[PDB]
């Protein structure tokens, strides 16, 4: 599979007007491993991360498709842009894209900078959404995630232990998968800062 | 899409719009060529000196390829068109044929883009005359000059703009063959002050050498209008 | 200029714009060939605006092929688009059909492009001599901006046309050898030039129906034609 | 006066000047008769001949566009042409998408659409011809002109040209719920033979078709043998 | 005069000036000529070396008066045309449908902004099944229909002579046919050899050809 | 026909330009209030004879839920902008799931105005425009130009009777207006200028609040004006 | 019809293109604009309308994108414009989408000069081909970038450009630049920089007090470069400084119309 | 200069415009519409002038569709290729969204085109006003009612109670004026509009009229069809007026 030839893992889940975002650190070529210090993430304004996975010449050429667009937006509009329009956004371009994908699977996570409310989006590679209030994911080791979220994730937490949470589930996770892994990236949000911490994994 | 007749005959073989290019070309600063042995001179005016214009001024002598090099006169920014399309062509030529463009060949795209522009339904004819020097793969230096009809000539030394006539009667008398670069800059310069005030900062001058060119300083430059300005005393 | 346009015809049936292209061609240099029947000439005025010009780089005769060529007057830049077309066609013929293009066809293949103006803005203000050999012999033919061509014998084009068609009308006949024909060719470039005449202010071409080759004569060999007059 | 060079422009006083002086060409052309009868259809028209050494059947105003449908074109010739051809592409239309033969009211309703398009851009000028349409299809007997200006209307008899003020004097006396195309090819080719100017026009032949029962419902010319 | 400039102007007289100008380049092109007797058509052209006769496919050919620039995209137009039938039918292109597509060709460019008038006049002359047939096809995109005429400069003189001998020519034959069109081609006019004046000749068992100049010594 | 209509004059004007907005400037009175939560918009709508119908008058215009408009000049050129405006507002829903901000509509409409100013073969515009609505930024109300130009207003007017108009409105205009005190003041300012007795039938009224653009209905406007 | 046509792009009897010549006129009367190049940093100074009671604000979430005369175009370009007022939006759109295509080819800030060629060429192009009017207007660009440093441009209806040290557009240009000759010297922090800016201001409005409610200010300087994100880009290398595009706004020019003042009355 | 295309005047008015309002009364007739309690009527001259002619060719009125009718006022091959356009645009209308068009909104399309050629130059304007009448349904109730709409040569689009339109138009408005103040117009039968608007063209025409002078036009709530009214019934109308 076109999905799974470059490697990659990425999750995003909600607490209480904060969100965690992780991404593996491993770019490869099937089985052969390129590099070990490719994040995943893009910061596109202080209140949106987005991660993309799947295919890495799709993501670098989709990643910057988005970067424009975002500049253009800011001069016309003289604002930031909300992490629901950006999302909206994103799945019009996918589906432009329709008979011709993108093979990228994107997990956006949000935080309106008034309210404080969290939103969290993934999209399959022609941009249909699914925006749960828990936890998205994507990549090669989504099957193992899930149930990794499923048992530690629970509402109403705080920055830290929401990054535990979150830490735990993208290392038990990409330990049983031979294409992420090499430790991993992690942004905290709130509506105050923004935290980035480089976690320690397995060196396979 | 407009696809007027801009361009045609009128009573007695006159294409006007072509006639009234070549005046803007005579209104515009005089530029001057000088081919000696082994080296090309492009010498221009400037509008005039201010305390405010750029110190690094903007280049009115452009380069096409690492060998050829162009000047004008006439409206600036149909010149600038005109430098691009030159552009292109040279790296396309590389692309289709490996070798570098010959001056020669180059010459004669460029006024073919200039003749295309004076029978082309919508558009009217660029407005500018061009010096264009350059060396072949053997060394040897060739100058040419174009004007918007699209007729191209080479010469051994030509000006154009404003006070060409003059300009190009003191350099029939005074013309010589086999030139070196010093005597080749000196007789350029001696020939723009017939047409120019006075020549502190009001000359740029590229000279063009076989694997080599300069943007003359303004130190080096300064000394040569001396030398110049001391020999019209006389 | 603007106030008719340039598909009107004139009260009696001309066009105007195809009128004025021709007036364009009369100031123009002077240019003639010249028939026998062992070869054909053709010759021109240069016409250079100074001595800083090189003289090379402003031909008015240019191979179209091994076997013709041309001279032509009015504005050169246009020339210089059909005499690419030509070319181009003489090179067409001999890619799909493995022999040299007849001159003739040649001349008619110039002149279709000619009247293609309603698109191209206005006419070609040119016109040419064609020159060379195929089976039919040495042959000279002519084209204009009307689009029409025509064989003859011997021509002028320019300035001094109407001035050489007294010297022709005169020493022409049809039955002349080389010799003096390259004489009678620089008797009229003298007689309707402004200028003193000189090798280096001239240029003069022949096809000989021996060879059927194009030869483009030096200055050496312009001497010996000065010399014998 | 510059509101007379170009038929997209409203005079002043709501006029199109352009269409008027075409109009004034069909005036000036020959006359044409024609009268819609019981059983069919006749139309008459006078070709003024500039030339006693033309082949009979030169400059033919009279063609058919279907096998049941024709046209005479009065005014200016070749622009009647164009019309004509029009005019069959029309009918080929109806039997090709429609599977009927063209309606003779719908046939002249698609002729004035295209007469009246020619009106109303810089770039074209209007026809210079009338065009009589004969038709006999499904819809019985009919007569339609349309003209330079696209206008369209039914008839039972008309007269078009320099002649067409007595000519129409002369088609009032006939009596329509009567006559037949035998009688009218007849009284038809009277008027034009009274109507016609010796002294202007010395070369002349008449050209009259018709669609009626006899013919099968073909649009045809009369057989020579009939004047 | 403000109504004379384009195709596209009628005048308040109803006439179509510019169409008439493009008329007079035929008046004032060489005279040319032609007659039909039952079984040929013969035409005959002054030149004034200028062709001026073309041979448009194996049955039908035509001299031009006026621009030669037109005559020549007529004479691509028709050939493509001829062509194009017998590829599809195997037979000749019927003369009355070549005449039809002439006219309408000519008359497009009477009547739009972006077309210029054809300012060349054409006799046709052809044999299909249904005989011979000579047409006159002139700039406004008339198309007569004729048993003899003649186009061009002085031509007037041509069309009187034609006049008092038509009616004869019905039972000519080929030679003194020639003939005809030849005193009529005099009478537009130095006199005619064998190097100005061109002779061609269609019809039954006669495929469309140019005299050489070794056939026309004899009518000449 | 290609080539442009619209062309510099000797001293560098426009004059088609000029034209196109002496045709909005004699059209029938406009004009717009905005307060501390709400805008409103209003304008004259008399017929010519009592056999047209009053009722399928319009001047004022919704564009989508949270805009609306209204002009004076040339109606027929009001409904080609109408029409735009719309489709852009859809447009941009389409594409971010969330209403057009009043800026970036109005910045279209100012580009299809310029447009038609600089395109071969094309007149100007004769309308100009108000334009009133509420995004996340508040509520505005800008008006828009032939020219293409568009400025911001606290209130304004259009037409024929628009000087004295904004001479009213400078007076009787303060930062602390609540929404129905602004209505207030536009139906007071209509009633100055306007010819003949002032109905719920020959005027019409808009009003942004609670972030939703909405016309008044006849009944809602005959409420408001027997209180003034 | 074409008896009606204008004939926008043809020569005219002395090698003049009468609309270009029309259109720089439009630009003449158009309100003031002065840049002036500091060792600092660009300013760009404008005079704005008459201030009518009624007028309103946008309430744009960000106020260093555009005033009534001054434009971002990208974080190391920004730009000041005299005339046709719609004209220079249709523009500006022109520059941001192209400054914007650059960075999406290279990853790297176009460079000023490359820029503003592309806008230059864009205006040539309605003076030779298209039948309709040219674009009628001038810009004021001020740049950064790391080939020249610190760069000012003006542009002019023809499709020209050229580089200056101080400039002015618009109304009393000629006025203006008589004052900037004398003031102006290569040593100019980017305070004085803008007194300099206020005065000239100050002495073509014909004020002896400096309303500031008639004067917009834009500067393109450098700033302390913000976070370095070595976690999500480790190969992420940021200089020191970058550009910003800052539009003064009344607070700033509390002390800067203060220190204009008392070199107006020591005057 | 602005005489003869489509740019302003120095006084902001547009002379084709004016122009071609002038063609639709240089033709020489007169339409009236008028819309009563359960129908709409539309009453327009039938001249023909010639004996000549097929009088049930020469027509003013039209289907768009089933349901809509038009009179056409002016000058009338300009009348039959709007009729087309409307046709076209019905057409497209149904198949793009399954319903016949409503009589409001293809007056508005009509409109459009007209306001496109003020706007555009080289395509010369039509010189006509076309009437449309309908019957359109209410959202609330699903009750249909009655509509008329002129649309203009300046793009104009507007609905009526009654509306003269044509030579002497001005002259016969305000004849319906005054016959307005006696009883608004959607509370009388067919029988006493009819009278009414019959009346407003002698009046205006200075004439007596028979049953062929006039074509009349009548779409009801009883049949929603847009269909001629046949000589007989517009003869018992013409009956009742000379008595009363």
């Amino acid at each position: 599979s076109i999905l799974t030839y470059s490697g990659g893992s990425c999750l995003a889940m909600a607490g209480d007007g904060c969100f965690v975002i992780v991404s593996d650190n491993r770019l490869g070529e099937q089985l052969k491993t390129i590099s070990m210090e490719v994040p995943k993430l893009h910061v596109i304004n202080e209140s949106i991360v987005l991660g993309l996975t799947g295919l890495r010449t799709d993501q670098q050429t989709f990643s910057e498709k988005v970067r424009f667009r975002n500049e253009l937006y800011k001069l016309r509009e003289e604002r930031e842009i909300g992490g629901k329009a950006f999302a909206a956004l994103v799945s019009s371009m996918l589906y432009e894209a329709r008979f011709g994908p993108w093979f990228v699977e994107p997990v956006i996570a949000s935080i309106d900078k008034r309210t404080g409310e969290v939103y969290l989006c993934a999209m399959d590679l022609i941009g249909a959404p699914c925006e749960p209030e828990d936890y998205v994911c994507a990549g090669t080791c989504a099957e193992s995630l899930h149930g990794m979220c499923e048992a530690l994730w629970r509402p109403g937490l705080g920055p830290e232990e929401l990054f535990e949470v979150a830490a735990q589930a993208m290392l038990s996770a990409c330990d049983r998968d031979s294409l992420s892994g090499y430790g991993a990236v992690a942004a905290i949000v709130t509506r105050d800062k923004m935290t980035t911490r480089l976690i320690n994994g397995r060196k396979d | 899409s407009y696809d007027r007749a801009i361009t045609v005959f009128s009573p007695d073989g006159h294409l006007f719009q072509v006639e009234y290019a070549q005046e803007a070309v005579r209104k515009g600063l005089c530029a001057v060529g000088v081919r000696g042995k082994d080296s090309i001179i492009f010498a221009v005016e400037k509008k005039s000196v201010q305390k405010l214009q750029d110190s690094r001024t903007i280049r009115k002598i452009y380069k096409l390829d690492e060998h050829i090099y162009l000047a004008f006169a006439g409206l600036s920014a149909d010149a600038r068109v005109l430098v691009n399309h030159a552009q292109l062509e040279c790296q396309r030529f590389r692309l289709n044929y490996e070798d570098a463009v010959d001056v020669d060949l180059l010459v004669r795209y460029v006024a073919k883009v200039q003749q295309k522009s004076t029978q082309s339904s919508g558009s009217r004819p660029y407005g500018v005359s061009t010096i264009i020097g350059g060396f072949n793969e053997n060394g040897q230096p060739h100058l040419w000059k174009t004007d918007p009809s699209g007729m191209s000539s080479a010469w051994r030394a030509v000006a154009i703009g404003r006070n060409d006539k003059t300009v190009l009667e003191f350099m029939e008398k005074s013309y010589q063959e086999n030139m070196t670069r010093d005597q080749c800059v000196h007789f350029a310069i001696k020939a723009l002050l017939e047409a120019v005030e006075s020549g502190s900062k009001n000359i740029e001058l590229v000279v063009l050498e076989n694997k080599k060119a300069l943007y003359m300083g303004d130190d080096e430059l300064r000394k040569f209008v001396v030398e110049v300005e001391k020999e019209r005393e006389e | 200029e603007y106030d008719r346009g340039v598909n009107t015809f004139s009260p009696e049936g001309r066009i105007f714009q195809i009128e004025y292209a021709i007036e364009a061609i009369k100031l123009g240099s002077t240019s003639l060939g010249i028939q026998t029947p062992d070869a054909v000439v053709i010759a021109a005025e240069k016409r250079v605006p100074s001595v800083l010009v090189d003289p090379s780089s402003m031909n008015k005769i240019l191979e179209i092929d091994y076997h013709m060529g041309t001279v032509l007057s009015g504005m050169v830049a246009d020339a210089r688009i059909l005499v690419e077309h030509a070319r181009v066609e003489a090179q067409n013929h001999r890619f799909t059909y493995d022999e040299p293009m007849r001159v003739e066809s040649c001349a008619l293949a110039t002149c279709d492009l000619s009247v293609r103006f309603g698109l191209m803005s206005r006419p070609f203000g040119v016109s040419l001599l064609i020159a060379g050999v195929d089976e039919n012999g040495p042959q000279l033919w002519q084209t204009d901006p009307s689009g029409t061509y025509t064989r003859y014998d011997a021509q002028a084009i320019g300035a001094g046309a109407e001035a050489a068609q007294t010297v022709f009308n005169e020493i022409y006949h049809r039955n002349m050898t080389v010799e003096e024909a390259e004489t009678l060719a620089v008797r009229i470039l003298k007689q309707v030039m402004e200028e003193e005449l000189t090798k280096s202010n001239i240029e003069i071409a022949i096809v000989p129906a021996s060879t059927g080759k194009l030869e483009v004569y030096d200055q050496t060999k312009i001497q010996r034609i000065i010399d014998r007059l | 006066t510059e509101h007379d060079q170009s038929t997209d422009i409203f005079s002043a006083d709501g006029r199109v000047f352009q269409v008027e002086y075409a109009c004034k060409a069909v005036d000036n052309g020959s006359t044409a008769v024609a009268a819609c009868c019981t059983d069919g259809v006749v139309v008459a028209v006078e070709k003024i001949l500039t030339s006693r050494m033309l082949e009979e059947g030169s400059n033919d105003r009279i063609h058919a566009v279907d096998r049941q449908a024709g046209v005479c074109i009065c005014g200016m010739l070749p622009d009647g042409r164009a019309v004509v051809s029009r005019a069959r592409a029309e009918a080929e239309n109806s039997r090709d998408v429609f599977a009927t033969p063209i309606p003779g009211s719908v046939l002249a309703s698609r002729i004035g659409e295209f007469m009246h398009v020619y009106t109303t851009h810089y770039a074209y000028r209007p026809f210079g011809c009338s065009v009589i349409i004969a038709s006999y299809a499904d819809d019985g007997p009919q007569l339609f002109v349309s003209d330079p200006s696209g206008t369209v209307a039914g008839y039972y008899g008309i007269a078009l040209g320099k002649g067409k003020t007595v000519a129409k004097t002369e088609l009032e006396k006939l009596n329509f719920k009567s006559i037949t195309c035998d009688e009218a090819v007849v009284k038809l080719t009277k008027i034009l033979h009274d109507v016609h100017d010796k002294s202007k026009d010395k070369l002349y032949e008449l050209e009259v078709a018709w669609v009626c029962n006899k013919s099968n419902c073909v649009f045809q010319h009369v057989p020579n043998d009939m004047i | 005069n403000q109504y004379d400039t384009n195709t596209t102007t009628w005048s308040p007289t109803g006439r179509l000036f510019q169409v008439e100008y493009a008329n007079e380049a035929v008046n004032n092109g060489s005279a040319a000529v032609g007659t039909k007797n039952k079984d040929f058509v013969v035409l005959t052209a002054l030149k004034r070396y200028q062709e001026k006769v073309f041979k448009l496919d194996d049955h039908v050919g035509m001299a031009i008066a006026g621009l030669v620039a037109d005559g020549r995209m007529l004479a691509r137009f028709v050939r493509t045309e001829c062509m194009n039938y017998r590829y599809m039918h195997d037979s000749d292109n019927p003369l009355p449908l070549i005449a039809e597509i002439v006219g309408e060709k000519y008359q497009r460019h009477i009547q739009f902004a972006g077309k210029r008038p054809f300012g060349v006049g054409l006799l046709i002359a052809g044999y299909d099944s249904t005989g011979p047939h000579l047409y006159h096809t002139v700039p406004s995109g008339d198309v007569f229909d004729f048993k003899a005429t003649a186009m061009g400069l002085r031509s007037q003189a041509a069309r009187t002579y034609l006049e008092k001998h038509f009616e004869s020519f019905p039972d000519c034959g080929l030679d003194e046919l020639i003939m005809h069109a030849l005193k009529a081609l005099a009478a537009a006019t130095a006199e005619l050899n064998i190097k100005n004046t061109t002779i061609a000749i269609v019809g039954k068992g006669t495929p469309f050809m140019v005299l050489t100049e070794e056939a026309a010594r004899k009518y000449l | 026909s290609a080539y442009g209509l619209t062309t510099f004059s000797p001293s560098g004007r426009l004059v088609q330009i000029e034209y196109a907005t002496t045709a909005a400037s004699k059209g029938t009175t406009a004009l717009g209030v905005k307060a501390m939560d709400g805008v409103v918009i209003a304008a004259e709508k008399k017929t010519t004879s009592p056999l047209a119908a009053s009722l399928t008058v319009q001047k004022v215009f919704v564009l989508d839920d949270h805009v609306g408009c209204t002009y004076s000049g040339i109606g027929p050129d009001c409904r080609v902008l109408v029409d735009a405006a719309r489709k852009a507002c859809q447009k941009y829903r389409l594409t971010y799931h969330e209403p057009m901000p009043v800026s970036q509509l109005v910045r279209h409409i100012s580009s299809l105005y310029q447009e038609f100013t600089q395109s071969g073969g094309v007149r100007p515009f004769g309308c100009s425009l108000l334009v009133a609505g509420a995004d996340s930024q508040g509520n505005h109300l800008y008006q828009v130009d032939p020219s293409g130009t568009f400025w911001a207003w606290k209130a304004t007017s259009i037409g024929k009777g628009s000087t004295d108009a904004k001479t009213f409105l400078e007076k009787r205009y303060t930062n602390e207006m609540e929404i129905e005190d602004a209505v207030h003041t536009a139906l007071l300012t209509l009633k100055e200028g306007f010819d003949g007795t002032m109905t719920a039938e020959n005027t019409q009224v808009g009003r942004v609040s609670e972030g939703k653009f909405e016309l008044f209905t006849v009944d809602q406007l005959k409420d408001y004006l027997d209180q003034i | 019809s074409s008896r009606y046509d204008s004939r926008t792009t043809t020569f005219s009897p002395e090698g003049r293109l009468y609309q270009v010549e029309y259109a720089e006129e439009a630009i003449s009367q158009a309100g003031t604009v002065i840049g002036i190049l500091t060792t600092g940093g660009v300013v760009l100074g404008a005079e704005k309308g008459v201030q009518n009671s009624l007028f309103d604000s946008e309430n744009m979430e960000d106020k260093n994108i555009s005033g009534e005369k001054m434009y971002k175009i990208a974080s190391h370009i920004g730009c000041s414009v005299a005339g046709v007022t719609s004209d220079a939006y249709a523009l500006l759109n022109y520059a941001r989408l192209s400054a914007n295509r650059h960075h999406y080819t290279y990853q790297e800030p176009m460079a000023a000069e490359d820029l503003c060629r592309l806008l230059c060429d864009e205006k040539q192009l309605y003076t030779q081909y298209g039948g309709v009017r040219p674009f009628g207007v001038s810009f004021l660009l001020a740049g950064w970038d790391r080939h020249h440093g610190y760069q000012l441009y003006h542009t002019d209806t023809s499709g020209n450009y050229n580089a200056w040290r101080a400039y002015a557009i618009g109304q009393n240009d000629q006025v203006a630049q008589s004052l900037l000759k004398r003031d102006w010297k290569p040593e100019l922090t980017l305070d004085e920089g803008i007194v300099l800016c206020l005065r000239v201001l100050g002495k073509t409005m014909d004020t002896v007090k400096l309303s500031a409610e008639r004067l917009e200010v834009a500067v393109l300087h450098k700033v302390p470069a913000p976070a370095t994100q070595k976690l999500l880009e480790p190969y992420g290398v940021l200089p020191k400084t970058v550009p910003e595009f800052k539009i003064l706004r009344e607070t700033d020019l509390k002390p800067l119309i203060a220190e204009a003042d008392r070199q107006r009355e020591a005057e | 200069f602005d005489k003869y295309i489509t740019v302003f005047s120095p006084e902001g008015s547009l002379y084709q415009v004016e122009y071609a309002f002038k063609a639709v009364t240089y033709a020489g007739l007169l339409t009236v519409a008028i819309r009563c309690k359960d129908a709409v009527l539309v009453f327009t001259q039938h001249n023909v002038p010639d004996r000549l002619m097929r009088p049930d060719t020469i027509t003013s009125l039209h289907n768009i569709n089933k349901d809509i009718g038009t009179c056409i006022t002016g000058r009338a091959p300009d009348g039959k290729s709007l009729v087309q356009k409307a046709r076209q645009e019905a057409s497209e209308y149904k198949y793009r969204y399954g319903s016949p068009i409503p009589v409001s909104v293809l007056a508005k399309r009509v409109a459009d085109m007209a306001q496109v050629r003020t706007q555009h130059a080289g395509l010369r304007l039509m010189g006509v006003v076309m009437t449309f009448l309908g019957m359109e349904q209410n959202d609330a109730d699903g009750s249909w009612v009655p509509q008329i709409y002129c649309v203009d040569p300046a793009g104009w689009c507007g609905s009526y109670h009654a509306c003269a339109i044509g030579k002497k138009q001005i002259e016969a408005n305000a004849f319906l004026e005054k016959k307005q103040k006696n009883a608004p117009f959607h509370t009388l039968s067919q029988k006493d509009a009819a009278m009414i608007a019959l009346a407003a063209l002698q009046s205006a025409l200075g004439a007596s009229l028979k049953a062929t002078d006039v074509e009349v036009g009548r779409c009801s709530v009883e049949d929603h069809c847009f269909r001629r009214v046949p000589d007989e019934d517009v003869e018992e109308w013409l009956t009742a007026l000379a008595e009363a």
